[PDB]
C-alpha cells in the first residue's frame, strides 16, 4: 500500500 | 477541509458521471485511475512507481470533482491497484502539506 | 511549515547518522528508503504499489529526523525509485492535508 507513482 | 494521516485519505470524485473514491496521494506526480471508462481520443504514455512501469492511456483536459470542488486537467487510465489523485490535480484544489 | 504541491514534496531527513532526501507521501502507508544502510535485526515483508511489488527489509523502532523534528519506528529499506516518508511517520511529525 505504497502508492509512489512519477513518470519517467 | 483539513485532514489528519491516521487512515488513507480517500476522498469522493465525481468524473464522466462516474462516483468513485480516490487516494490523496502527495507522492505522485498524476492522477490515475482504473475502474473507470472515459470517450474520446487519447495518447499512450508509460508512468512508474515502486514496484515498477505500467501503461496507461492519457487523456487530457478532464473534469473532476473532488469533495465537490472542481478541477480539470490529465487523467490517466490504467491498471493501478488504488485510484490517485496527483499533484496536477491537488495543486489546483489549493491543497497544502501541514506539518 | 505549509507546503504547497508545485513542487514535489522532499524533505532532507537525518537517519543513523546519514543524511537524504525523501517525498513525503499520503499515498504511502510505510516508510521506504533505497541508499540507506541500518545495523540490526530485521524481519522480510512485502510492500507494493504502481507495477506490484518489491521486496524490502523490516527495521523497527528506527529513529529518523526530518526538517529537525524527531520520529521513532518502521523504516523498510529495499528497491524503491525514490526515498518515502510513509504515513506511520507522517502521523508523527503532527503532518495534515488541508485543502
Amino acid at each position: 500500500g505504497n502508492f509512489l507513482q512519477s513518470r519517467p | 477541509p483539513q485532514i489528519t494521516l491516521w487512515q488513507r485519505p480517500l476522498v469522493t470524485i465525481k468524473i464522466g458521471g462516474q462516483l468513485r473514491e480516490a487516494l490523496l496521494n502527495t507522492g505522485a506526480d498524476d492522477t490515475v485511475l482504473e475502474d473507470i471508462n472515459l470517450p474520446g481520443k487519447w495518447k499512450p504514455k508509460m508512468i512508474g512507481g515502486i514496484g515498477g512501469f505500467i501503461k496507461v492511456r492519457q487523456y487530457d483536459q478532464i473534469l473532476i470533482e473532488i469533495c465537490g470542488k472542481k478541477a480539470i486537467g490529465t487523467v490517466l487510465v490504467g491498471p493501478t491497484p488504488v485510484n490517485i489523485i496527483g499533484r496536477n490535480m491537488l495543486t489546483q484544489l489549493g491543497c497544502t502539506l501541514n506539518f
